[PDB]
């Protein structure tokens, strides 16, 4: 690999324009639909109202 | 000492019925947690009515999350079919509620009484 | 075969639903939650789709 | 003759890419309208870059809706394929965008140049 290590999760704050860490952020500042964090609502409530939710809907 | 009641909410705030655009409801132990998944980017304040004994929260009557305009966006209430709950059940539920609000980029504050008696 | 009301409010006040209305009983719209009197969804109407699985507003297809 | 150009947006604002949690996109005539259905209760300002002729907007380059924090929550852009749209096409699109934003309880204002030449 060309990188010493790699980021694994897209920054949700950056997605909404709420990140001010720029390149110093620990999360990815690129939209990669396959590296989005887990949906808090789907995890805690077992359901999510957004038909287009981009966050991971994990199950048992 | 006899139990004493903390009443962060006014009679109106406590009795008001509120609307959720994207309803979310979870039964956690003897408590029910509700939150509107549509609510984002607001300064939220958690207020609660409850009894205290020995400087510790004893029984939760109702906890609600309010925006600065006084609108309710989430709440924790005891389930009727349960004989009771503990401060431990309350803490679990508050964590789930605060976590959802934070996740939706809301800034969350807790009443001084809740901070004092629930911590 | 007799109506008690002289007329009735036909659509729920969306502002009231979100606590943005102060007109109370005097509002042109209904201040009670009646899922059968909800207004039309602006997004389903102008865009032909809506992201809220639980949208309470009317989704009317191009007739 | 090469018409005058109005630039409400900086090169960065014009070049930035933005994200919609609940994407909504509509192609109306020679213009594309985008809006995040998830954005509510904010003060929004419409800014645009466009050419003017005869004291009115002539050709829209790009129009974006900004929150007070500078975040983009909506947009009207010409389709690549076309060099031709009218000020009426632009006004129609603006009305659709403003309508969606106001429906979501956002307070919408338009830049002075947009007021002067188009709205
Ligand atoms: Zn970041
Ligand atoms: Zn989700
Ligand atoms: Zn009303
Ligand atoms: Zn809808």
């Amino acid at each position: 690999s060309h990188m010493s290590g790699e980021k694994t999760v897209v920054c949700k704050h950056w997605l909404r324009g709420l990140c001010k860490k720029g390149d110093q952020c620990e999360f990815l500042h690129e939209y990669d639909m396959t590296k989005m964090s887990e949906c808090y609502f789907y995890s805690k409530f077992g359901e999510c109202s957004n038909k287009e939710c981009p966050f991971l809907h994990i199950d048992p | 000492p006899a139990s004493r009641y903390i009443t962060d909410m006014t009679i109106e705030e406590l009795s008001r019925d509120w609307f959720m655009l994207m309803p979310k409801q979870k039964v956690e132990g003897p408590l029910c947690i509700r939150i509107d998944q549509a609510i984002m980017d607001k300064n939220i304040m958690l207020k609660a009515n409850f009894s205290v004994i020995f400087d510790r929260l004893e029984t939760l009557i109702l906890l609600r999350a309010f925006t600065e305009e006084g609108a309710i966006v989430g709440e924790i209430s005891p389930l009727p079919s349960f004989p009771g709950h503990t401060i431990e059940d309350v803490k679990n539920a508050i964590g789930v509620l605060i976590g959802g609000l934070e996740w939706n980029d809301n800034t969350v504050r807790v009443s001084k009484t809740l901070q004092r008696f629930a911590w």
